């Protein structure tokens, strides 16, 4: 449900 | 502006403590385990939603929590119960299924982590 928060190294 | 709730409480003075075989396990196998993967850095302490720019991060999960929480309480032996210690890392994990989409990265890094977490959870002993 949210915005997210991108990549994360994988 | 926003800010970030107060991280969840990690003693309760009025709570009668122990330590049991099964609460040893899960601070220093269980959680240690986790703690030590190389997924586990985003869950060692409470979502920072000013640092991490997520405005909406606890309008939307509204029971938090994350490792760096649960080892506290484990320390303080906030926990009596071993399933009281497994319920919080279950929040853990469907808190991030909640607010992230399917197939993003931290997803799939709590996937990864709950299985492990799993895995010790089966040989929980006596």
């Amino acid at each position: 449900s949210g915005r997210g928060x991108g990549g994360x190294g994988l | 502006s926003h800010m970030n709730p107060p991280p969840p409480e990690t003693s309760n003075p009025n709570k009668p403590k122990r330590q049991t075989n099964q609460l040893q396990y899960l601070l220093r196998v269980v959680l240690k385990t986790l703690w030590k993967h190389q997924f586990a850095w985003p869950f060692q302490q409470p979502v920072d939603a000013v640092k991490l720019n997520l405005p909406d991060y606890y309008k939307i999960i509204k029971t938090p929590m994350d490792m760096g929480t649960i080892k506290k309480r484990l320390e303080n032996n906030y926990y009596w119960n071993a399933q009281e210690c497994i319920q919080d890392f279950n929040t853990m994990f469907t808190n991030c299924y909640i607010y992230n989409k399917p197939g993003d990265d931290i997803v799939l890094m709590a996937e990864a982590l709950e299985k492990l977490f799993l895995q010790k959870i089966n040989e929980l002993p006596t």
